[PDB]
Formats: C-alpha cells, structure tokens, sequence
C-alpha cells in the first residue's frame, strides 16, 4: 500500500556503502521470514538500527536516513496480523527485503 | 488454356512431377502459369502448347545431362544421379533412362515405354506390394517414363536435400514444399531458389545432419530466398535414406510445417544477423539437446524450450548476444 | 466370454515405442499430433500415443506365459515360447508346436485344435489362405483429451542422456579410434494420464472361424471343436493374461525404466453373445457414451454385466464395484 | 521364483543420476515429471527423480558381489568382475570368463552356464543376434504423490557450490596459464520420501529362452541347463543382493555424498510362479491397493507369500511382520 | 520495459568475467509456476549483489549497477496480477531468457 | 576387514564448511535441505551441515599423519605430505613421490604399490584414465530429526562480526586510499546433535581392482601387489585416522573456531566379510534398526563383532561396551 517502498528505503541504509553499517544478517532474517513472529523480530533488529544510523548520517555529509513513519507501522502490523498462511507471508516478506539491494542515491 | 492434367499415382511423386511441370514451362516460356492442388492431382493451369512444352522439356533434360557429364556406365555426384539415389543401379539407370527421354523427344516421337519408380521419387513406393494374400514379384509399380523424367526434373531443380555419409552408413533426407492453396509462377520459382546442389557434407564435426528436423533448420538458417511462407499456407513433406549395412530403409516420415519456422527465423534476424546466423551454428555444433529443444518449442510454441536451449548453449560456447533475445522476447508476445 | 475395458491410466517416467535409433545416436520416443479443442478453437498438441502393436504384443506375452503352468499347455507352437508369433508365412506349411509336433495347415479347426495362441491372436497360411483373424485387439495408448486440455502447454518429454564407458585392460577410455564402445544417447520419457480400451472375444474360442455353429441336431449349438475342460483353461489363461498388462509390463525398456503404472478408473462389460465397444478413453466425456450405449444395448436385449472401478456411471445402471485389476478378474473367471 | 517388492525410502541430501560432467560447472540432477491429483484437474509437476538404470546397475554389483564368495563365481564374465554394464556390445563375438577362459556367444545355454550375470541380467550378442531378457525389472524412484502435494512446489534441490585447492608446488595458486584446475562448480541434491519398486524373475534363471522345456517324458521338465546347486547358489546371491539395495549403494558420488537411507515401509510377495506387479510407492493409496491385489491373487488359488515392514496391510491375510531387509531376504532364501 | 536492466544484473551471475556460475537462481526464476517462488528466486539473485561488486572491483573493470529501485515496485504492481500461470510464464520465463544475453561488461 | 560406524555427536558454535564468503564479507554457512517426517506430514527443512567431501578430506590427513610415522610410509604422495586433496589432475601423467621420485600413471597396481593415498582415498588420471574409486565411505553431518522436532529450528545460526585491523607503521586505521585493510566481516557458527556415519572398505589395501584374484588352480584368493607388512600398516593407519576424527579435528576454522565436537554415542560393526552398512543417526528410530539389521546379518553367518558406546543394544546382541574411541580403534586394529 505504498509503505513497502518506504520501509524499504530504511532496509537499504543497512547494507549500502557509505555508511560503514554491512547488516546482512538481519536482511536474510527479514527476508526468510517463515512465520510472522521471526519476520517481526527480523523488523524489530532493523529498526534497533535506526540511531545507529541516524546518527552517523549527519556526521558523514549525508542527508538523515527516512525512517519509517507509525503509520507504515500500523500498517504491517495490519498485514501481519491478517495473514495467517505462510503462503503469501512468504511472498509478503520477499517484497520489502527486495528494497534493500538498491542504487539508492542516499549521499549526493 | 492448356490446363495440364497431371497422373495420379501417389500424392508425392505427383506432386513432383506436377511441381516440375513449372519449370519445364518455364524454360520453354509460358507466361501466367498457376497451379490448383486437386488434393493430390495437382492440376496446372496455363496457356502454353504441347510442342512449346516439349521444348522447355527437353531444354530442362539437357541441362540436367549436361551437369550429369560433369562426373564420372557413368556414375555421377549429383542431386539424380547418386546424391539422393540410395541404391546402386539407379545410378545409372536414371541417365540412362534420362538420355533415352532425351533421344526420343528430340525426334518428335512420344516415348512408348513404361519404368520402374525409385523410391527416391516416391517413398510410398519400394519393391513389394499385397495384392491379396502376398507380395509381388520384381517391383510392381511402374511409370511412364514422360511423367518419370518431369518428375526428376521437378525433384532436381526444386527440391533441396542434404546427405550426410559418416563412414559406411548414409543418411539423406530429403524434403518437399507443398502449397495448399493456390501458387502464381513467381511462387513457385521462389521455392525453386530453395534448392541448392551437391550438398554432400559428410565431416565429422557437422554430425548434427541426424535428427532431420535439426538439419532441415540448419539449412533453411543459411537461406534467404524469399519471406512468402508468411503470407501464403506451405506444408512441407520430408523423409530419410539410410543405407546402414546397405539395408536401404526409411525410418522417418513425419510431416511438418514450414510457416512457423521461417517466421521465426524472419522475426529473429530482423534486428541483427551478424549475431544471428553465428549463433544458430555455434548452437547447433555445440549444443545438440539445446537445438533439439528449440525446434520443438518452435514448433509447439512453448516458453521452456527456448530458455533450455539458451542455457545449454551458454554452457559450452554460445554468446547469445542482447538482440537475438530481444526479438525472441517480442516473439513471445 | 466376449469382454470390452475400456478406461484412463495414470503412467509416467516411460519410454515407450520409441523410434529406435538404430543408426542415430539420439532415441526418440513416439510423437503424434493430436486435436483437441481449446475454447472455441481446433489446434493440435504434440504427445505421445503408444501403439496398440506393442499392447497386442504383450497381451500375447502374457497369454502365452499364463498358458505354461497349466498342464493344458502343450497345444502350443515352439515359436511363440520365444515371444515370437510370426505364424508361418509364404514359405511355411507346417507348424511345429513346443513338443515338436508336426501339424499341418489344411483346415482351421485342427490347427486350432494343436494350437491355442494361433486361436486367440488369429494367423494366416497365404500357401493357401485360411486367414483367420486375431480374436483379442488393443487400441492406442494416448493421453485423454481432458489431460491436454488441462495442460496445454508444457514440454512432458524429458530428454536424459546416458553413456556407456568401456575402458581398456587397465583404465585406458577410448572415443572413436581406441576400438572400444563408449556411445552417449538420449531417451526420451514421457509422462500424462493416457486413455485405453481393449475387446477380447473369449467367446468364439476354441470355435472354428468359418463354422461358429455345428447345427445337425435342429440345434445350432456352438462348434466347441476343441476339449471344453482346456478350452475354459484357455479362457483363464486369457483373461490372467491382463494380469501384466495394467502392471507396468507394456513396452519396451523395461530393464532400464519399468513405468510406474496405476490404472485411474475403468469401465468394463462381459456377457456370452456378441456386444459392441464401448469408447476409447482418450475422450473426455467417455463415461456419458458409456452410459449411453450400455443403457441402449441392454434395451436392445443384451444380458451386459458391467463392472466399474473408480467411476460412477450412474446409479440407475447395475455396476458392479471393482477394487482393483484383479477384482475383476477374479469376478471375470466365473464364466 | 518370481518376487515382487514395493514400498517408501526416506532418502535426503542425494546427487543421485546427475547430468553436468566432472569438468562442467554447476553439475545438475535428472528431473522427471509426474502427475498428481491436487484436488483439482492432473497436474504435472517437475520433481528430481532416480532412473532405473541406476538401480539396475547397483542390483548388478551387488549380486556379483555376492556371488563371487559363492564357489560357482568362476562362473562369471571378466567385465563383471570390474562393475562394468558392458555385456557383449557391438563389435565382438568371443567374450572372457573371470579366469580368462573365452566363451562363445552362439548358444544362450551355453552363455548362461559359462556366465551367470548374463543370464540373471540378461544380454545383447549384436553380432550373433543372441538375446535374454532381464530377468531382473527395476522401476524408477519417484516421491510419493501426497509428499509432493504437501510440500506445493518448494524446489527440494539444494545447489552447493565447492570447488578444489589445486596449487603450484611452489605454493602459487596458479591460472588456467599455469598448470593447475582450480575451478568452480556445484552439486545438485535432492530430499524427500521416495517409493521404489523392483521385480525380479528368478524362477527361470538357468533357463535359455529358446527351448523353456525339455520334454523328456512327456512332462513340463525346465531345461536347467546348470546344475540346480548352482541355480539355487544363484537365487540365493540374486535374493542376497537386496541386502546393500536398501542401505546407501543404489547410487553414484557415494565418496562424497553418500545419501542418508531409511526404509519406512515396504511389502513383499512371493510364490514361486507368476505373480501381478505391485503398485509402486509414488501413489499415495498404494497399500490398499496392494492389499486387494494380493487378496484376490491368494484368493484366486496362488499359494502367495507376504512379508510386510511396518505396515499393518490388512491384518487378516497370511502375512509375516518382517522387522529388516535382511530378515526378508532370508526369508526369501528360506523358501528356495 | 524495465526488463533490460534488470536482464544486464542477471547477466552479472552467468558471465565468466564473475567466476562465481550463479546458475541456480537462473533455474528457480525460470521455473516459476505461481507468484511466490518467482519472487524469491528474484531476491536469492539480487542478494548476491555485493558478490559481484567485490568481484569486479578487486578485478579491475567498473563494478556493477544494481537494478535501480523505481522499477523495483513495478515488478510486484504487475505480477500481482498474473493469477494465471499461463501469462506469467510469458514473465517468469523472460526474465532468464534476458539473463543470457550478451550485456557487455568489462572492456 | 571392513568397519561400518554410525552415530550422533554434538557440535556447539561450529563454523565447519562454509563458504568463505569470497566476495562478501558475510561468511555463509552450508545449508542443506532434510525431510523431516512431522506429526503433520512429511516437511522439508534447511539446516546447515558439513558435507561427506570434508570428512573424507580430514579421513585422509588423519590416514596420512598416522602412515608418516610408519616405516613404509615413503610411499606416498608430495601432494599428499602437503595434505592436498586433488590426486593426478587433468594433463598430467605423473605422480610426485613422497621421497622425491617420479611413479608412471600406466598401470593400477604400480600406483596402489608405490602410492598407498591412492590405495586408499582411490584416485582419478583423466590423461591416462587410471580410476580407482575410494574405500573409505564418508556421508554428510546432517542434525538428527528429533532435535529439530525438539528446538523447532530456532535458526540455528549465529552471526559474529570481526574486524580487521590494519595498523601501519604511524599507527592509522587508514581510509582505504593509502593502502589500509581495515575492514569488518562476519563469521556464521551453528549447533546441533548432529548424526554421523562411516565406512571403512578395508579390504582392497594393495590389491588392484582390475584383478583381485589369480586363479592359479581355480582357488580364489587375494592378489596383493605388496608385502603383507605394508598392508597391515596401511590398515593400522586406516584404522587410527578415526582418532583425528572423533576428537575435534573435522571442518575448517580450527584457528578460530575450534568447534567442541563432543561424541555423544555410537554403533559400529566390523567383519572380515562383507557387511551393509548401518543406519546413519539422522533419523531418531535408527538403534532398534541397528540391532535388526545387525542380529539378522548374524543370523546369516557373518562373522561381525559389534562396538557400542552410549548404546545398550538390549541383552540378545553381544556387543562390547567401549568407552572412548582409542579403545575402539585399538579393538579394530585387533581383528587385524
């Protein structure tokens, strides 16, 4: 509903160069989410990054990362709590993770 | 209207003397001739005379001995002769019964004599047919020898075929192109250009000529005579020779289509052909399976076939540039 | 007596009447164009279709393996102890049975009478003539048109490549000039759902073609020329003879690939007079036309048993429940 | 005699029948096709699957294996001492005896005596025209159909990628310009609950298929060209190759690969006569299946002997609870 | 169609100049029967994206671009809608069929 | 003799068989995909887990380190003393002696004679064709089934980041400009009671496989192209190349990781005869399987005996009860 690509744009800070932050781990738990709890714990570590990031943007000559708004949260948790078949999960999961191997120009 | 009605025997040796009635008109002139497919009579339409018929006739006769002198009881390495005559004796009964049409009709005198049919020219043909309880003795069918010589003269001018030797084997697959509906002459003589001489490959690395589907791609990648099978309805009609341990037999009679092959060749050389024509033949010496799968694909519009025979072909040595795959992907609609 | 199975079969991982290759490195297995059609259009799928030859083969194969273990068996010719079944030819004017008995060729009963796989799969003296016709026959083995309809697409036919290494004394490999035999072909496997139907006329067996009555008591009675006992011995072993037949032992590579064989569902009628064929399962609404013309031939006065496996065909209709092959042959036997 | 056996093998972590050469990267593993019923119309369903060749090899080694420590494994064919499929191919005519001694492919009794792989293999004599048809059927290995329904699709095919150190003596990993073969490739393994189905014809071992009988005194006398303690030496060692058919050698890469066998369950029939085919593993409703069919076949007057592993069959019928492969065989062998 | 650029990364795992041979996402987005498996066969060959970088940067020609991401919404706005397998094939099969052309990388 | 040896062994915070990563920074785990059978329905899982290649390659080092110390150990291969895996690549036709000198490619027996690596690991000359296929049997070290059904998975990955600090002579880390390496990358480790299973084919140590026996008066026997003394060394170090592969010696990353590598139990069966192997620990229900498949192979006459650890085999079996693997080995190296 438009707040994959937003949620995306945060995931991509987590593994592109100019930010010296190599997250792979949490990319390949967010992206092979069986169930929802994992996939919401795997959304939970990228987010734990967002100071870890945030802070270091400003410090590099880097515009601020976008964080992901509450109401993209609102609205996984929506997604999540009404899927409750691995089936779409999977494709669900795929999707946002897909975001985080860009050519995002983050730093002009 | 002269109208020539032409025997009928059997819907491919008809079809060969019928489809060599053209150029027998054609060398002796007549202009505005068609040709209406009865099914199998395969009549003719023109406004030609018997004599001016006669001409072309001769004309295409002496032709054709004059290339059969070219090598050598004379055995030559032509197309009717020994390149698609699997057995022995027909090379040198067919120049011989060949000089006698020649010798007859070049004195005004309609020959009067019948021969046997190889099965060459029809392979419905052979040497044993049940009459009720049995077979007959020598070979049954028999021909007269004015529609026998049309039909050679039609099969070595129009008709291409390949033969391929690998040692003391020999497989030669030959291949016809029928219209269904209706020809003017200029179609006709189009399909003519088809027909190339002498192809006897052999070698060794260019042992993909088995698998007669393969080898008739291969040579139509090489020809560019003319787009009309897109707007006109062509079948084509092929059989093998295979004279393994001079067990002269056929084994392959399947009939095919050519409109969708040459479309597909058309729609794949129309960006490049620099990277077209290389890399059919890089497929093709390489990746055998890939080839094999391609054609089928072609032939049954499936999405597979065409992404197997790519990765086979990346396997070992093929480039497969951007623009072949670009036109394959516009194919696919 | 005179039986017809007509049904669909669920088979695959099979290279069944393939071309050969004899002189090709590359062996194709059968491919045949087949109509269907496809929501308001006529087109043509390339799919296998198994021959009804190899069928006949080995439901001549079986008959003649059956036929051993009873004590019946020695009315049989040398000939077909080696799955042959040539039966004679222009040459040939005596038949020699597995004894090695001499039997002549002047009449049909008698050579019926020392013969008992030239009185089920028929033979022919053309010597002389005295044709007499196969009395079991076996129609195509193709996928039904509801399976290509469902398909469509899809390639079915997987290409496998196998080699065959031969080193030398030692280790040594060779490829063309070492005088070794290191050949690398491809088999064609096929997959699908195939439809099949078969008419075996146990009746007119042991019967003489050209007099199927004797007719001299003011009753044409059948003209049983041959001993009842061993003529219902026959009989069995004609009908056991489907036994390897909806198993997985039809074609050829068996060695090497062995189908994996289930029979889906099938429709089969029995009855002691003669009765038409059903329909070839290759047609997708076969079970109405069974329906139909089992209904229309019991109204035409035909006492018709008819025996179901995994089809409904209408409860109005008295069919019989069948588990599986040999339920109904076991329900077969009793006449 | 004649046996049939069909049941379900856990097999996992397998490149069993690969494609890709030793030098071609990214080796592949052979797919089959198979039609399931998904509750819906047969659909097909690409699936990594086992030929019967393979299996038709490993029953092979295995009854050479052994029917050499048999006294009568002098009776054998040199090719056959080596693990070699090669039976009489195309350009011979005198084949070599494990000891050395030539034997003539002219007369099938005399191909069978002097050898014994190809008279329970059987044999091509090309060159003769000489023939025998294999005593011994095996079928393919699929996964069973309600296995394939419940995984919908999930590849079941892990691609592990592994390469060698291959390095100059000098201690320099060197390019294709130096001498050395360090190159990429990777392997196909497969997982899931197969079923497996083979047959085998030992009741007419030692018989040629040209004379079947003998008719001696007017009796069905089988021409047992051998003597009947080599024929049963040669059931018992065919019986006994079953052993390391169900334990991890019915496949190739087992250096480095290996694959993890487990029978589930399986049944086994046999009556010393003509006997229907079991159905094979891949079909879900196959024990039911089988129960009629040996049911009816016991009913129909065959003196049919079962052995069952974990599985109750029908529980009503004479069938023995065999705990192994190796309690089957012996059983087999029991009744010889 | 955004189909280039995406078929000059996929090309970026057959090559030879990336002796890596990444032939297994090449099979999963070809063999694609429904939405899910195509999907991830497209994330397993994206996420070997910093795979190819360090393997053209420490050989010498310019390092690879990854597909950029205003198309990458574009591929799931349209496949979502491919119910069929039918006309998804016409995609799922294109995508590997873009991964072997020539797409020349390193000079 | 051969030797047949199952069981499970527990590793904790093991990195063995990975990818190396090679152009990432994230060093991936091997991962295999494993059928699990599940209360509801056959499911397939992906768990990380070593490959056969590996412990056949740290087989052969250990066969190699105890066969250095033996007299007769010259006989081996430069590559080998180099514990390097690749035996007689393509293009070559020569083997590099342990002492120096150079062994023709032309002949099998001369190989096995004067290369006992070859003997045993087998070997592969495509310039000549010399194949000879390995006696030791190595499957993979997949995570047995209950522990899955008892941990749910929980990921069984962890991710640990190292750096690499690259201090020049002033003391900076640099900015990848003057020639600094400082970079961060990351380690996978996993943990499980994983199974294991091995097979030790020792009984074709200096017999060629193109001629195992002589024949001379039509009495099989062994054809051993070396002194029986060479022999019995080269199985004693077969048969010693298991302790530097119970103990901790298996997979890469022995610097860093180390991994616990504690045996948790074991079956094995040794007999001079041929014997199928055993059921691989993977599966939960594989010890009652042993004891069914070990009491009917001695219900045939197989002259086996069986060493358990940590298994009771019940009371009918007669099994010796070893507590480690020094006495396991020694009671193999016994039965000579």
């Amino acid at each position: 509903g438009g707040w994959i690509r937003n949620i995306g744009r945060y995931l991509s800070y987590l593994v592109d160069d100019t930010f010296e932050e190599y997250a792979y781990d949490v990319v390949d738990g967010i992206a092979k989410a069986r169930t929802q709890e994992e996939l919401l714990e795997g959304v939970y570590k990228a987010l734990r990054l967002a100071p870890k990031l945030k802070k270091k943007a400003e410090s590099k000559g880097c515009p601020p990362p976008r964080i992901p708004s509450p109401e993209d949260i609102e609205a996984l948790e929506e997604k999540v709590e009404q899927l409750s078949n691995p089936k779409d999960l999977r494709k669900l999961a795929v999707s946002l993770a897909l975001w985080a191997f860009a050519s995002w120009n983050n730093c002009p | 209207f002269n109208e020539f009605k032409t025997p009928q025997i059997d819907p491919i040796f008809d079809l060969y003397v019928a489809y060599g009635y053209v150029v027998s008109l054609i060398r002796g002139g007549a202009k505005e001739a068609t040709l209406i497919p009865h099914g199998a009579s395969y009549l003719i339409q023109t406004d030609v005379s018997n004599e001016e018929f006669r001409h072309g006739l001769v004309d295409a006769l002496s032709s054709m001995l004059s290339l059969h002198i070219a090598l050598a009881k004379l055995v030559s390495d032509a197309d009717f002769s020994a390149g698609a005559n699997i057995n022995n004796v027909y090379w040198d009964s067919v120049p011989r019964n060949l000089e006698k049409l020649m010798k007859d009709l070049e004195k005004k005198r309609s020959v009067k004599g019948t021969a046997t049919i190889p099965i060459t020219l029809m392979p419905s043909a052979g040497k044993y047919m049940l009459k009720h309880f049995g077979v007959q003795g020598g070979n049954p069918i028999k021909v007269d020898l004015l529609n026998y010589a049309l039909a050679w003269v039609g099969f070595h001018y129009y008709t291409p075929y390949i033969k391929y030797a690998k040692g003391d084997t020999t497989w030669i697959h030959i291949y016809q192109i029928a219209p269904v509906e209706e020809v003017d002459m200029i179609s006709i003589l189009s399909l003519k250009d088809l027909k190339m001489h002498l192809p006897h490959y052999y070698e060794s690395n260019l042992d993909f000529l088995i698998n007669r589907r393969l080898a008739l791609l291969y040579h139509l990648l090489h020809s560019e005579a003319l787009e009309l099978f897109t707007e006109k309805e062509f079948v084509i009609h092929s059989y093998t020779l295979e004279r393994s341990g001079n067990n002269q037999a056929i084994r392959s009679f399947e009939e095919e289509e050519i409109g969708k092959l040459m479309d597909f060749l058309w729609k794949l050389k129309r960006r490049d052909f620099y990277h077209a024509i290389k890399f059919i033949d890089d497929l093709l010496k390489k990746a055998t399976e890939g080839a094999l799968a391609l054609i089928d694909a072609i032939m049954n519009e499936r999405l597979e076939g065409f992404y197997t025979a790519l990765k086979l072909g990346k396997k070992a040595g093929v480039v497969s540039s951007r623009e072949i795959v670009a036109a394959l992907e516009d194919i696919i609609c | 007596m005179y039986v017809r199975i007509s049904g669909r079969i669920r088979l695959n991982a099979h290279s069944l009447n393939a071309q050969g290759g004899g002189g090709t490195n590359y062996i194709e297995i059968t491919k045949t164009k087949v109509t269907v059609r496809t929501e308001n259009g006529w087109t043509v799928v390339e799919v296998p279709a198994i021959t009804g030859n190899m069928l006949k083969h080995w439901h001549f194969v079986g008959f003649v393996d059956y036929f051993k273990t009873t004590p019946y068996g020695v009315n049989l010719t040398e000939r077909a102890l080696r799955y042959n079944g040539t039966r004679f030819g222009q040459g040939e004017t005596t038949a020699t049975k597995a004894n090695g008995a001499t039997v002549q060729l002047n009449d049909e009963a008698t050579i019926i009478k020392e013969l008992a796989d030239a009185d089920v799969h028929g033979f022919l003296a053309p010597k002389t003539g005295r044709r007499r016709v196969s009395l079991v026959k076996a129609s195509f083995i193709l996928p039904t048109e509801d399976f290509i309809k469902e398909v469509e697409g899809e390639r079915l036919i997987t290409a496998i490549k196998h080699n065959r290494v031969d080193v030398d004394e030692k280790g040594a490999i060779g490829s063309s000039k070492e005088g070794t035999a290191q050949m690398l072909f491809s088999r064609e496997y096929a997959t699908g759902l195939y439809g099949f139907s078969i008419v075996l006329d146990l009746g007119l067996v042991g019967i003489p073609q050209g007099l199927p009555v004797k007719f001299e008591e003011n009753q044409p009675r059948p003209n049983i020329v041959i001993d009842p006992n061993e003529r219902k011995a026959r009989i069995e072993s004609a009908l056991k003879a489907l036994i390897p037949m909806l198993s997985g032992y039809i074609g050829a590579n068996l060695a090497r690939s062995f189908p994996v064989f289930k029979v889906e569902e099938l429709v089969a009628i029995a009855s002691e007079g003669p009765i038409p064929a059903l329909v070839h399962g290759f047609y997708e609404d076969y079970i109405e036309a069974n329906r139909s013309i089992i209904k229309n031939a019991r109204a035409l006065g035909f006492n018709i048993e008819v025996f179901t496996y995994n089809v409904d065909l209408g409860e109005d209709i008295e069919a019989t429940k069948v588990s599986s092959v040999e339920e109904l042959v076991a329900n077969l036997v009793k006449m």
